[PDB]
């Protein structure tokens, strides 16, 4: 299948699960805690500045 | 009655209805009590048992594939191992070679 | 009987409003499921999954 | 103070009209981008993709 119509790819997440997962890669300068999903909306996780 | 199994990896679930395996007789005396079952693997490690069939009728002496319908569905999901065993319990005591 | 009707008219938008939303939730959450899991590598191609 | 609450339930239909609409495009395209992408052959099995 050498050429094919590249299909423009389109992604969505309403963040209304339990944790995070592994479709989101998470990096933070905290260094343990990351974006966590709470009450179906992303945040912040923890008290750390 | 010797046993020999091997894992098998699951990729896509799916409902698996039959199992498969190259083996034959080595003489051409009757047999019976020829059995190909399927382990399911825990957590653990442990293998429990979840189906069963006897293949010894549609044997053959030449190396051919058999085939042999599981009594029931067995669901099986992609991550967990699953165990293939032929068993050979035979009485009239004709060897299998697989 | 126009109120009558109005109230009734109103109760059914909402059963309307709650399974649509209801629905679309579910939706998505199937869509980011699907996505997370699905072909994981064989026994024999690999140790891990 | 009724043409108000009218006034404000208009709004809020149509904010939810609005967003029913979008979450509609965003979850048809996102399923249409998934199946369009997905698995591609290993470097050994083959060459190309």
């Amino acid at each position: 299948a050498k050429n094919l119509a590249t299909t423009d790819q389109s992604f969505s997440d309403d963040f209304n699960r339990s944790a995070m997962g592994g479709l989101w890669f998470l990096k933070s300068d905290t260094g343990t805690n990351q974006v966590g999903v709470s009450g179906g909306r992303a945040a912040f996780s923890g008290l750390t500045d | 009655g010797y046993a020999i199994g091997g894992y098998i990896g699951i990729s896509d679930t799916t409902i698996v209805d039959t199992i498969a395996m190259k083996m034959y007789k080595e003489t051409s005396s009757a047999i019976n009590n020829v059995y190909l079952e399927v382990f399911r693997e825990d957590s653990t490690g442990a293998l429990t048992s979840v189906g069963s069939v006897d293949v010894s009728g549609q044997l053959t002496t030449a190396s051919d594939y058999v085939e042999a319908t599981l009594p029931a569905g067995v669901i099986v999901n992609a991550g967990e191992r699953y165990v293939v065993r032929m068993r050979n319990a035979t009485t009239v005591g004709n060897r299998v070679g697989v | 009987s126009a109120i009558s009707n109005v109230i009734d008219w109103f109760n059914s938008l909402l059963n309307f409003q709650d399974t649509t939303t209801s629905n679309q939730i579910n939706q998505q959450n199937f869509q980011i499921a699907t996505l997370a899991s699905g072909i994981k590598k064989q026994q024999w191609e690999c140790r891990y999954s």
